[PDB]
DNA sequence: TGGTCGGCGCCCGAACAGGGACTG
DNA sequence: CAGTCCCTGTTCGGGCGCCG
């Protein structure tokens, strides 16, 4: 017996119609187990094809977990309902949250099962259960609750939120307490110990009103950037400075400042790549010049909150990863490497996977968005096995380029 | 006032759309004979009842002979009605494979009577039915029905039945944990571990239960004894096989017989292992009339005699023991052709398939044999919900060679190498660095948009030279040219400077194969040579030899 | 006679997206 | 600084095979 907050679509707008994709035997199994309680404790009721929407669903194991967790993928949902959350019960982001010494996780998507969800919009989160080698026909259900992974569901319990955060809140005025979709982000400048600590009585908080929590800690002012980087030799052949000039060139597009004259100057007849060529004092100041700008910011980026964040990733090699985040092509954000990944040497989608993941979670502490990624891999070999390492409760949007290497920018 | 049975499920129309009217079609009196004692053995049931021109909506009808029967079928063209009808949700997901039953002591397969027919439609929505029925002659009306159950034709039909047989099914199916039922559309496979007399006390208390919602099981279509005949195989206590597959024999092949002939050649593979459609689908490509006659080459000729004589041999597959193994090899069986066999025990093969898919327009083996890859790994969850262990005729060092160097995520499954030829190699390998005291070709070419005029040509730093005029080319064509001259006019070690960012990424994927023959003849030439450097500057700055050749083929 | 529905598979071609290079 | 043209790759609907 509660009010059930009204939803609607943007206008103009159709609910999702995703076809479900295979699950291993493994994922069907640990899914029917976890819907027949769910459907039990009435949170999801069984449905038929009179329903024509449909949104993909499977599960995940968290970093650690080693217990299944349902995740139904709403991204088609989420921007049909894109208007909903942002317009009207967004919630604010925390400048402050990036700042904080440690910054722990809590996955509170359990508390959204509470709340009832409006009947006119429960049509909208069915979801299909293939059986393996298709024995059965698709069992189908749609959600009574609020669904985890839906970007109504943080929206529509941050009223009931904010009452049971206010008395930790008073009690820890200076501690930053984020909230993005299924998880809770609580960051703080205490000592390790006292940080952990200060974590279990938001967890009692929680408990009292009746939420379990099964935490990830990250360190925001760790976090570094990876500038653009010009080599240091002692003697450079031809091929050297042929390298050399077409990067300065391509940086030229995001540094204005860039002057390759002096450089161009010791290429100028017909000669052997590994010729030596010995560089003039003109060229070495002019490198020199070059290497400072490249320390130097960019001139006027910032961050709008208007506009989408995109992030490009490259494959480097021997499990090096680079990436920049941006909005507006040449101005970056952010730009960074990643490497020693799990995975790394032996299994490229899983550590696509994983950077995928890290990226998505500095942006959401940073921007409290998540990017558009631009994915350095085949349409079919991601689909096939991205599934398999995803340890995160959200999904981000995602693209599938192949642009070759012409010059090695971001990694020397 | 008519009866209900079991649960219906609403249905509305689309919104602010009416019901279907559109005149019957000019049926020949032989087939009207067979409608109408049907029609009218409906109503005495229950399934149709009769309405008053107070309903006006008309709908064509017709009906074709049941295939391997006597008897015919009754179809309700609806075409309209769906284009107006709300739109659905298909709750069947594919098609069951035999190679995923596990082995069972006892099998039984049983149909469903009159499957549609037993399933009450939406009340509301009954009125939209309606049809009329025809005469001997144009004189006599014949009356109007709608029906009060599912009909056949309608675009609801299918997701409705087999929503309504899952929800009939559970109850016994929580009854009977240990019973295996496997539900596609009204055929239903029942198969237990129980000795033969316990199963069938098992069979015929399922037959009660479905008896209890109308559904009526007749022993005409009851099949107690092996083989059965279950989707389109023939089913035995430990082996399966498809059931007989009859090949055209015509002397002259139009496009409607290459068709069928691939089509069923496709169905014939996931069994008969290497079987090949590649010649035969050549025949079909840039075709105007599926009427037309086309002559067979002598590819599409060889290629179709050994498909048939695979086809001579019976084969057969096998079941799936969880407890074991699954295992998955693979052979390349050239022009992008490729086979598979999936097994637990040696030689004994759950199924067979091949991967013939021609992707991009430059490629090379190792990117066409990670695609099988993924192609069987699908099929394969979707099957048993596991991936196969892999056996690939590619060596360990030659994928690892491939997937780090290249600059897109790439990855194979568990796998090891099986050293059965013609094994997958990369031909070449572009070095790392430049090569010293290999002569350096600064290459480039230019072409006019307007004339289709072009240049290309390349310059040394040893002072040789060359520029070559070409006639209807593009800038493209012209870049790749240049390259393709550098290689032919230089020793077996060479460094090349290009400004082209298409030819060199074409070339740094390492391709061996492509739809274009001047890269196919650019191949031919990095295979020919022992070390190749390619290094890529950008035009227009004025750089070394770049400069020059830019000026020569700018002419 | 020619004619319905849903599912899955293949191979095809056409229509569309988008990224560089070059043209004014 | 737009507007093309190349060239490539994706999508989608058509035919057939197969199952109800
Ligand atoms: N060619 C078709 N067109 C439309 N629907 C079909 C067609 N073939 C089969 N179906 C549907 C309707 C049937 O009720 C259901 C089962 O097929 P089927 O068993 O062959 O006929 P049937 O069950 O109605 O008669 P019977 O029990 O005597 O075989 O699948
Ligand atoms: O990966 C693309 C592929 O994913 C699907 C279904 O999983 O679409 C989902 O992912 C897209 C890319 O992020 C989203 O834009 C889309 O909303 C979401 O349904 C397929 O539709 C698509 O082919
Ligand atoms: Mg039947
Ligand atoms: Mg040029």
């Amino acid at each position: 017996p509660i009010e059930t907050v009204p939803v609607k679509l943007k206008p103009g707008m159709d609910g999702p119609k995703v076809k479900q994709w295979p699950l291993t035997e493994e994922k069907i199994k640990a899914l029917v187990e976890i819907c027949t309680e769910m459907e039990k404790e009435g949170k999801i009721s069984k449905i038929g094809p009179e329903n024509p929407y449909n949104t993909p669903v499977f599960a995940i194991k968290k970093k650690d977990s080693t217990k299944w967790r349902k995740l139904v993928d709403f991204r088609e949902l989420n921007k049909r309902t894109q208007d909903f959350w942002e317009v009207q019960l967004g919630i604010p982001h925390p400048a402050g949250l990036k700042k904080k010494k440690s910054v722990t996780v809590l996955d509170v998507g359990d508390a959204y099962f509470s709340v009832p969800l409006d009947e006119d919009f429960r049509k909208y989160t069915a979801f299909t259960i293939p059986s393996i080698n298709n024995e059965t026909p698709g069992i189908r259900y749609q959600y009574n609750v609020l669904p985890q992974g839906w970007k109504g569901s943080p929206a529509i319990f941050q009223s009931s939120m904010t009452k049971i955060l206010e008395p930790f809140k008073k009690q820890n005025p200076d501690i930053v307490i984020y909230q993005y979709m299924d998880d809770l982000y609580v960051g703080s400048d205490l000592e390790i110990g006292q940080h952990r600590t200060k974590i279990e009585e938001l967890r009692q908080h929680l408990l009292r009103w009746g939420l379990t929590t099964p935490g990830y800690e990250l360190h925001p002012d760790k976090w570094t950037v990876q500038p653009i980087v010009l080599p240091e030799k002692d003697s450079w052949t031809v091929n050297d400075i042929q390298k050399l000039v077409g990067k300065l060139n391509w940086a030229s597009q995001i540094y204005p400042g860039i002057k390759v004259r002096q450089l161009s100057k010791l290429l100028r007849g017909t000669k052997a790549l590994t010729e030596v060529i010995p560089l003039t004092e003109e060229a070495e100041l002019e490198l020199a010049e070059n290497r400072e700008i490249l320390k130097e910011p960019v001139h006027g980026v910032y961050y709008d909150p208007s506009k989408d964040l995109i992030a490009e990733i490259q494959k480097q090699g021997q499990g090096q990863w680079t990436y920049q985040i941006y909005q507006e092509p040449f101005k970056n954000l952010k730009t960074g490497k990643y490497a020693r990944m799990r995975g790394a040497h032996t299994n490229d989608v899983k550590q696509l996977t994983e950077a995928v993941q890290k990226i998505t979670t500095e942006s959401i502490v940073i921007w409290g968005k998540t990017p558009k990624f631009k994915l350095p891999i085949q349409k079919e070999t991601w689909e096939t096995w991205w599934t398999e390492y995803w340890q995160a409760t959200w999904i981000p949007e995602w693209e599938f380029v192949n642009t070759p290497p012409l010059v090695k920018l971001w990694y020397q | 006032v008519p009866i209900s049975p079991i649960e219906t499920v609403p249905v509305k129309l689309k919104p602010g759309m009416d019901g279907p009217k559109v005149k019957q079609w000019p049926l020949t009196e032989e087939k009207i004979k067979a409608l109408v004692e049907i029609c009218t053995e409906m109503e005495k049931e229950g399934k149709i009842s009769k309405i008053g021109p107070e309903n006006p909506y008309n709908t064509p009808v017709f009906a074709i002979k049941k295939k391997d029967s006597t008897k015919w079928r009754k179809l309700v063209d609806f075409r309209e009605l769906n284009k107006r009808t709300q739109d659905f949700w298909e709750v069947q997901l594919g098609i069951p494979h035999p190679a995923g039953l596990k082995k069972k002591k006892s099998v039984t397969v049983l149909d469903v009577g009159d499957a549609y027919f037993s399933v009450p439609l939406d009340e509301d929505f009954r009125k939209y039915t309606a049809f009329t029925i025809p005469s001997i002659n144009n004189e006599t009306p014949g009356i109007r029905y709608q029906y009060n159950v599912l009909p056949m034709g309608w675009k609801g039909s299918p997701a409705i039945f087999q929503s309504s047989m899952t929800k009939i099914l559970e109850p016994f199916k929580k009854q009977n944990p240990d019973i295996v039922i496997y539900q596609y559309m009204d055929d239903l496979y029942v198969g237990s571990d129980l000795e033969i007399g316990q199963h069938r006390t098992k069979i015929e208390e399922l037959r009660q239960h479905l008896l209890r919602w109308g559904l009526t099981t007749p022993d005409k279509k009851h099949q107690k004894e092996p083989p059965f005949l279950w989707m389109g195989y023939e089913l035995h206590p430990d082996k399966w096989t498809v059931q007989p597959i009859v090949l055209p024999e015509k002397d002259s092949w139009t496009v409607n017989d290459i068709c069928k002939l691939v089509g069923k050649l496709n169905w014939a593979s996931q069994i008969y292992p290497g079987i090949k459609v590649r010649q035969l689908s050549k025949l079909l490509r840039g075709t105007k009339a599926l009427t037309e006659v086309i002559p067979l080459t002598e590819e599409a000729e060889l290629e179709l005699a050994e498909n048939r004589e695979i086809l001579k041999e019976p084969v057969h597959g096998v079941y799936y023991d969880p407890s074991k193994d699954l295992i998955a090899e693979i052979q390349k069986q050239g022009q992008g052709q490729w086979t598979y066999q999936i097994y637990q025990e040696p030689f004994k093969n759950l199924k067979t398939g091949k991967y013939a898919r021609m992707r991009g327009a430059h490629t090379n083996d190792v990117k066409q044999l990670t695609e099988a890859v993924q192609k069987i790994t699908t099929e394969s969850i979707v099957i048993w919900g596991k991936t196969p262990k892999f056996k690939l005729p590619i060596q360990k060092e030659t994928w690892e060679t491939w997937w780090t160097e290249y600059w897109q995520a790439t990855w194979i499954p568990e796998w090891e190498f099986v050293n059965t030829p013609p094994l997958v190699k990369l031909w070449y390998q572009l070095e790392k660095e430049p090569i010293v005291g290999a002569e350096t070709f600064y290459v480039d070419g230019a072409a006019n948009r307007e004339t289709k005029l072009g240049k290309a040509g390349y310059v040394t730093n040893k002072g040789r030279q060359k520029v070559v005029p070409l006639t209807n080319t593009t800038n493209q064509k012209t870049e790749l040219q240049a390259i393709y001259l550098a290689l032919q006019d230089s020793g077996l070690e060479v460094n090349i400077v290009t400004n082209s960012q298409y030819a060199l990424g074409i070339i740094q994927a390492q391709p061996d194969k492509s739809e274009s023959e001047l890269v196919n003849q650019i191949i031919e030439q990095l295979i020919k040579k022992e070390k190749v450097y390619l290094a890529w500057v950008p035009a227009h700055k004025g750089i070394g030899g770049n400069e020059q050749v830019d000026k020569l083929v700018s002419a």
